[PDB]
């Protein structure tokens, strides 16, 4: 898990 | 109409690539939103939909529009229930790379997701399955699939288990293809 997709690294601060 | 797919647990990255790269007329991703701008080489409606408005897409999160929502960078993204419909509308199934949380809102969205839980039978097991990772990584991955297990249970189409990857992948295809029909 280097240079994660931007989409799944906003999973990390979800709502 | 094809079900959407949530695989959740260890492995599950591994398992969606995989099912999206050998079975293309099969599974397909949906197009998630972003207010982020769009760059070059981008198109609007394939790589996101690019939404002009960050106050627009707040409201459409809170009118619970979005099976998954978060930020990054500054920016939000998400996505949308109406994304995965237009996806099983054209009769793939959607592979899904989300929390738990948004098998509850697929359902309440009538989407029907076929949500699908790898468990490890052990810390062991999961060095088994994953070779990638220490064995305090392997301990953080238990813990981790352990607290999914005992708060989603409820939510799970069928739990999946193995001795290898190749085994839990196999087992997973045979589950989506029993609950296609």
């Amino acid at each position: 898990l280097s240079r994660v997709k931007s989409l799944k690294k906003s999973l990390r601060q979800s709502f | 109409y094809a079900r959407p797919i949530i695989i959740l647990g260890p492995t599950k990255d591994r398992a969606n690539d995989d099912l999206l790269s050998e079975f293309p007329d099969k599974f397909g991703s949906c197009v998630p939103h972003t207010t982020r701008p769009k760059r070059e080489y981008e198109i609007d409606g394939r790589d996101y939909h690019f939404v002009s408005s960050r106050e627009k897409m707040e409201k459409d999160i809170q009118a619970h529009k979005f099976i998954e929502a978060g930020q990054y960078n500054s920016h939000l993204y998400g996505t949308s229930v109406q994304s995965v419909r237009e996806v099983a509308e054209q009769g793939k199934h959607c592979i899904l790379d989300v929390s738990a949380n948004a098998v509850r809102r697929l359902q309440a969205a009538h989407l029907h997701p076929i949500a699908i839980f790898i468990r490890p039978r052990s810390l062991e097991n999961v060095l088994e399955i994953n070779k990638r990772i220490t064995e305090e990584q392997a301990r953080k991955a238990f813990d981790r699939a352990t607290k999914l297990e005992q708060e989603f249970t409820e939510c799970f189409s069928a739990i999946v288990e193995g001795d290898s990857f190749e085994e839990i992948y196999h087992k997973v295809k045979r589950v989506i293809e029993d609950l296609s029909g």
